[PDB]
């Protein structure tokens, strides 16, 4: 999921 | 009522009050000069003159007679506020010349001789401007970097309070980076600080409106504390930026039927809805609990206030969080 | 209770009992502890749900947070440490910072929402005791299930956790603001009465009520966090001024309002008085339902013509304000509705206005018999300059804005009152074009049909415009018909 | 919201005959007063009237103390709050006859140096002093109340003026003038008989005081009215 | 709308099936605190009825047709408007404007200018 990625 | 020479002195003072009333600059530091000699044990004489100076631009001379004037009023026992005022003029003069970090320190000796609100408004501001000449001076978009990479290393390793604190280091060294604020928008959705993680990424959102990811993780922080008829909206919003978006279509399906699912008991809906000021305005309003009355009794009141916006809109508030149900 | 104990040097016994009048002792067989006690407890069924993991958390949170040695919950194990920090209020306000207030607030209020301000100090000597006030950026919900909690403010005493309701700490006019107060010389011995005949308990309360006005102090220096405070908590300042007569001159400090001259902000009593016009001993102010029927107000046309400031007082709390703030600042405050008012007039002016009360005493005689039994009086005006007339409140009085809120509390009561109506008196405009005309008819026949219909008019037009209601309003537009008819024709730097 | 009436005289030294309107409309609103007191409304009516009718002239005077002992240094009465009668009218027979007995209510307030909460307490305990030398019909329940409201005066004062003394001190001095009230009342009522039954005063009385009046002549000036006080000499 | 109620009146204001009483709005007015957006609403819900037989009446109708726009129909009209508000009971908005009204009829009716 996108809260375990980073920009 | 006065020694001679203080009544002469005071002449020359009133002459030199109507010589600056005109501007007269020089006339009146000619009067005040011989008010100064006639009656030396006193500020007034040499903070007058002190004043030409300053509106001169003579910041320096203007300093001198005032930090005289000071040295004079103590030894002569006058007001602490004559000494107060003499002060603020120092801090009036860097403040003038943009030096800000002296006008505080004057104005805060101004502040001990007196707390005149003058002073108080006018060292604020003096403050508020260094403190932003002081974060500009901060703001360096490659230490940023170096922070933000140092976050990330640690946000990747799932320590997202570290990553966290190296995140904030670089965005009082960025404060545009909209990823930014959407990492630590991500460390606060998996550390359960759901709260946070909608501030941080609504400032991503405004920032940059196409980070579909922003959006992504507000709403998931929204679904996650059951406040799903807004994570629904979010992630509809991240479905228009790209309607394809895996989390934007998914979060969107379950917020779809889980917004109704979650009702359950009406203590629920009471304590989550009355969170929320708008609809705390709405019951708070009595020209609505009039309206929700007759609403309840006849189900025509209904089929015509909901024609008029202003009242139409007020109800679909109340019924999109459930506090209105409809059959 | 089971009870197991090894003191240093002796033996570890396990002590057992039903209570019941007996208990026995035998040595312990299992395990020993290296030294110390254990307490093993057999619980009642009904009683289970102590043994939760949420429970135990929540119990140990709201009563042994303060104990100094640290307390873990073994759970599945887990290990949990639940009274990790000193309670923030123990703590030194100085390393406090904003973020630890502000979670702290959020726990002891369930308030989604960061706190407006606060207020952490302590005091010692013949008096020793420590305190959180809050201040929250809301004012409280009308939800009964808020309401029925208060007053929140938590108390501790000798730290330990006394009661969530804590009537009689502070006044009610503050209750709003959320807290904690840990007290070290009220006794243990609480009860809702020891309470409230304690002098503790009292010197407590006084000293709260002065920190809460340090704080809004601190709060009207900042205007634009002021502004938004006063937005929910305004009515508040406003009951206190009414109640609370020692802080009486604190609280009117803080007091807003739109004025005449403010434009759109909100100004205070202090900014009033920096623009007074010489002479001027009095602050003038004005009530009503909004702010342009006061700004638009026949009662305000020569003080506006004169440059003098107006209070606008558009809250129908206001009402009660003005009962109490006699005086600010050794200023005499007056209202512009009521019988006596005054300029500060020049002497040759006055002398006209003298001269014109002479000249119109027939008419306001000829007025006062024709609206003998409707008016008190009728004199000679100093408000007016465009309208013809208004209507005077007596200075003992409801003003009209009082009265139409008792009335409309009548309704709402489903009653009637049996109250003496406010006195009233009504005022001729000795310039205006018709109480001119009107003065040269009524001195020609006294009874002319057409002066005793037109005073009745101007009279009752009078009585909307001060805002009072008409005992009759189908007569009074009767007569608008009439007249309808009969206009038709159809029947440098600072120097010292 | 608060606040439910108002009342004003409209003269000075003519306070002879507008003292009587104005007492007029104090006592009913202190019989409004008096019945917003728990229990008041539960007395006999017969009774509750007797007790107005008896006590209207101390409420009045102690009326006029409070607002005079803080408006004036209680060297002038108030008649109202809006109504303040100076000296030049003060000093005047028609006045000060019976002014002069309000006036040592309004010094006494201001030397003893009541709060408005131990003045209160003396308000609501003047109202139930003055009966019939006979007793009431329901007596017992105005016997209780009264004693509730001595034991008020005593806790105003004893969270006031500190140490253990002064608390005896400002109470027994407090409840003197209660008890001295009595003889402001005795003369006080004597000019309002004399003026009520003699046509040559040429007093006007409204018809509260006039009912008040009557009933009470034959009673207070012959001693069958019992002085009921709070404390001994 | 034509009135079948009024026989003296030329007009009067009658509370539409849904509003308010002039008792529910003198409370509502008097004491809510509102930003009124909804109480316009409420307050607006009101009818007008015209007497057709009325002298006034019948007086307007000639003028209003003869044009739409004469100043003295505009303000005939918000007088007759603001007169039948009190009449139902109901107070004005702003009572000043209402009473210029008047005073300006006044004057004319005095000969005064």
């Amino acid at each position: 999921p996108t809260i375990e990625e980073v920009d | 009522d006065l020694p001679e020479n203080k009544k002469q002195a005071l002449k020359e003072k009133e002459l030199g009050n109507d010589a600056y009333k005109k501007k007269d600059f020089d006339t009146a530091l000619k009067h005040y000069d011989k008010a100064k000699e006639l009656d030396p044990t006193n500020m007034t004489y040499i903070t007058n003159q002190a004043a030409v100076y300053f509106e001169k631009g003579d910041y320096n001379k203007c300093r001198e007679l005032c930090e005289k004037a000071i040295e004079v009023g103590r030894e002569n026992r006058e007001d602490y506020r004559q000494i107060a005022k003499a002060y603020a003029r120092i801090g009036n003069s860097y403040f003038k010349e943009e030096k800000y970090k002296d006008a505080i320190h004057f104005y805060n000796k101004s502040l001990a001789e007196h707390r005149t609100p003058d002073v108080l408004k006018k060292c604020q501001q003096a403050e508020k401007i260094l403190k932003e000449q002081e974060r500009l001076a901060y703001i360096n978009p490659d230490l940023a970097l170096e922070e933000k990479n140092k976050g990330n290393e640690c946000f990747q390793k799932g320590d997202y309070p570290q990553a966290m604190k190296h995140y904030t280091e670089a965005i009082k060294r960025n404060p545009k980076d909209a990823k930014l604020y959407s990492n630590r928008a991500a460390c606060y959705t998996k550390l359960l600080e759901f709260q946070l993680a909608l501030k941080d990424c609504e400032e991503c959102i405004q920032l940059e409106p196409t980070f579909i990811k922003g959006y992504t993780r507000k709403a998931a922080a929204l679904e996650a504390m059951k406040d799903y008829t807004k994570a629904m909206d979010v992630y509809q919003k991240a479905l228009d930026l790209d309607s394809s978006c895996k989390e934007a279509a998914d979060g969107y399906q379950r917020c779809m039927m889980a917004q109704y699912n979650r009702h359950d008991s009406p203590e629920d809906v009471k304590r989550r809805a009355m969170a929320d000021p708008e609809v705390q305005q709405i019951m708070s309003d009595p020209a609505m609990r009039l309206i929700l009355e007759q609403m309840q009794k006849d189900p025509q009141a209904l089929s015509e206030h909901l024609k008029n916006p202003v009242i139409a809109q007020k109800i679909q508030k109340l019924m999109d969080v459930g506090l209105i149900a409809i059959r | 209770v089971t009870v197991i104990t090894k003191h240093n040097d002796d033996e570890q016994y396990a002590w057992e009992s039903s209570a019941g009048g007996s208990f026995t002792v035998r040595t312990d067989t299992g395990e020993p502890m290296g030294r110390g006690t254990k307490v093993i407890l057999h619980l009642k069924e009904d009683q289970t749900e102590y043994l939760e993991e949420r429970r135990i958390k929540e119990i140990v949170k709201k009563h042994s947070q303060f104990i100094g040695y640290p307390i873990t919950l073994f759970v599945e194990i887990d290990q949990e440490e639940l009274n990790k920090t000193k309670p923030i209020w123990t703590r030194n306000p100085d390393d406090i910072t904003n973020e630890e207030y502000g979670e702290f607030y959020k726990s002891l209020t369930n308030d989604w929402e960061d706190h407006l301000a606060v207020k952490h100090f302590s005091v010692e000597g013949q008096l020793e005791f420590r305190a959180l006030l809050f201040v929250p950026r809301r004012a409280p919900f009308d939800l009964f299930e808020n309401r029925k909690k208060k007053n929140n403010i938590k108390l501790y005493v000798r730290r330990v956790f006394i009661m969530d309701n804590c009537e009689e700490l502070i006044p009610e006019y503050l209750n709003f603001i959320r807290g904690v107060v840990d007290s070290e010389d009220l006794p243990l011995n609480i009860s809702r009465e020891m309470l409230q005949q304690s002098k503790i308990l009292k010197v407590i309360r006084k000293n709260l009520v002065k920190k809460c006005l340090e704080l809004f102090t601190e709060l009207a220096e900042d205007k634009e966090n002021y502004k938004k405070f006063y937005e929910q908590f305004s009515k508040n300042i406003k009951l206190g001024i009414h109640e609370d007569s020692q802080n009486r001159k604190k609280l009117s400090e803080l007091l807003r309002y739109y004025t005449s001259a403010s434009g759109d902000e909100m100004v205070s009593l202090k900014d009033y008085c920096t623009r007074m016009k010489e002479n001027q001993k009095h602050i003038y102010y004005i009530t009503g339902e909004t702010k342009d029927q006061v700004a638009n107000s026949a009662f305000v046309e020569r003080l506006r013509k004169h440059g003098l400031e107006v209070i606008y007082m558009i809250e129908p709390i206001d009402e009660y304000c003005v009962q109490q703030l006699k005086e600010f600042e050794g200023k005499t405050l007056v209202s512009v509705t009521k019988e006596g008012l005054e300029l500060p007039e020049d002497e040759e002016e006055k002398k006209k206005q003298e001269e014109k009360k002479t000249k119109f005493e027939n008419l306001c005689k000829i007025m006062k018999d024709i609206l003998e039994k409707k008016v008190e009086k009728v004199v000679v005006s100093n408000r007016l300059v465009t309208s013809p007339c208004c209507i005077v409140t007596s200075t003992y009085g409801w003003t009209a804005n009082m009265e139409r809120i008792m009335k409309a509390q009548a309704l709402r009561d489903n009653s009637t009152m049996g109250y003496m109506a406010a006195k009233k008196h009504l005022e001729i405009n000795p310039d205006h074009s018709i109480i001119e005309t009107l003065r040269q008819k009524a001195e020609a026949d006294k009874n002319d049909k057409s002066v005793k219909d037109l005073v009745i008019l101007l009279y009752e037009t009078a009585l909307l415009s001060s805002g009072f209601s008409l005992e009759d309003p189908q007569t009074h537009a009767n007569r608008i018909y009439r007249m309808i008819k009969l206009g038709l024709g159809i029947d440098m730097e600072e120097v010292d | 919201y608060a606040g439910y009436d108002s009342s004003v005289p409209d003269s000075t030294w003519r306070i002879m005959t507008t003292l009587n309107m104005l007492g007029g409309r104090q006592v009913i609103a202190a019989v409004k007063w008096a019945k917003a007191i728990p229990g008041f409304r539960n007395l006999h009516l017969d009774d509750q009237m007797t007790l107005l009718q008896y006590s209207w002239m101390s409420l009045m005077a102690f009326a006029l103390g409070w607002r005079s002992y803080r408006q004036s240094s209680a060297n002038l009465l108030c008649f109202a709050p809006d109504l303040i009668i100076n000296e030049q009218r003060m000093t005047l027979p028609c006045m000060y006859d019976q002014c002069k007995h309000m006036l040592y209510v309004s010094s006494e307030l201001h030397r003893l140096q009541v709060s408005y909460e131990e003045y209160l307490c003396m308000k609501t305990l003047l109202l139930l002093s003055s009966v019939p030398k006979d007793g009431l019909k329901s007596q017992e329940l105005f016997d209780e109340i009264r004693m509730t409201y001595i034991k008020e005066l005593g806790k105003a004062i004893v969270k006031r003026e500190g140490n253990s003394s002064q608390n005896w001190q400002r109470f027994y001095q407090l409840t003197k003038l209660l008890d001295s009230m009595h003889e402001v009342v005795e003369n006080l009522l004597n000019y309002c008989f004399q003026t009520f039954l003699d046509k040559t005063m040429s007093i006007e009385f409204p018809e509260m005081l006039a009912e008040i009046i009557t009933n009470q002549i034959p009673k207070y000036s012959n001693g069958n009215i019992k002085k009921l006080l709070f404390h001994q000499k």
